[PDB]
């Protein structure tokens, strides 16, 4: 199958956004994944936004503000769900 | 150019083994 993913790094008191610390096509999308879900770091299928988010950004650079529409969002749904356990 | 392009390609690859090392740092990853 087609395989891309974009890691996102983000601590509330210190980024004002979500720094890219990867992103990847193939292997390497899948590499990230393997990691993370090795880190227990969470992993989001949004794949319009994937797509959208890819050629956008880059490696280490804060996202747009364009993006912070659907990526809080995503953030968001990653917490609420957390927060019970 | 034989050089250039080994020097090119590996460049590639330690761009991507910094990048691979950094995910353990990932809070979320947006996927397909």
């Amino acid at each position: 199958p087609t395989h891309i993913a974009i890691a996102l790094k983000y601590n509330p008191e210190k980024d004002k956004a979500p720094v890219v610390v990867a992103k990847g096509k193939g292997t390497i999308a899948q590499k990230i994944v393997e990691i993370a879900e090795n880190y227990s770091i969470p992993v989001v299928r949004k794949p319009e936004l994937a797509r959208a988010l890819y050629p956008a950004v880059e490696v280490g650079k804060e996202i747009s503000p364009k993006f912070y529409k659907a990526v809080a969002e995503i953030i968001a749904y990653v917490m609420f769900k957390k927060k019970k356990v | 150019p034989e050089v250039k392009s080994r020097i090119k390609a590996r460049m590639r690859e330690l761009a991507k083994s910094r990048m691979m090392a950094e995910v353990p740092k990932a809070t979320v990853v947006i996927t397909n």
